[PDB]
């Protein structure tokens, strides 16, 4: 993400590898939210336990 | 003694026939928000030390 602004501002980019990892992006903020806890906080492992 | 007021006289043929709608000072407490504060809320967890 701050590379994907690497890109934008240095203006290196297509709108492919753009929406390649956005992709991705959305994925890692989803599994990231099966680790957490219902404080808000965040864990290693979290849920489950 | 400078109040206003509601007042209803009714026949009670048709309400002999089926009540009224659950009218008392309880309706108003029961219809009321949080009676009890008891336990916090959820989203706010706590405070340790
Ligand atoms: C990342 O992507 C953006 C998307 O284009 C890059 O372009 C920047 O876009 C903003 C949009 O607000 C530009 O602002 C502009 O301001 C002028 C003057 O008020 C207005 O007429 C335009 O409608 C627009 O709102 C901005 O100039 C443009 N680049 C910059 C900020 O110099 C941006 O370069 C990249 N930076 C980010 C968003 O991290």
């Amino acid at each position: 993400i701050y590379v994907l602004d690497y890109l934008n501002e240095t203006q290196q980019l297509t709108p492919e590898i753009k929406s390649k990892a956005i992709g991705y992006l959305n994925t890692g903020y989803q599994r990231q939210l099966n680790y957490k806890h219902y404080d808000g906080s965040y864990s290693t492992f979290g849920e489950r336990y | 003694p400078q109040s206003v007021c509601a007042l209803r006289a009714v026949d009670q043929s048709v309400l002999l026939m089926k009540p009224d709608a659950e009218l008392s000072a309880s309706s108003v407490y029961n219809l009321l928000p949080e009676k009890d504060l008891t336990g916090f809320p959820g989203p706010l967890n706590d405070q340790d030390n």
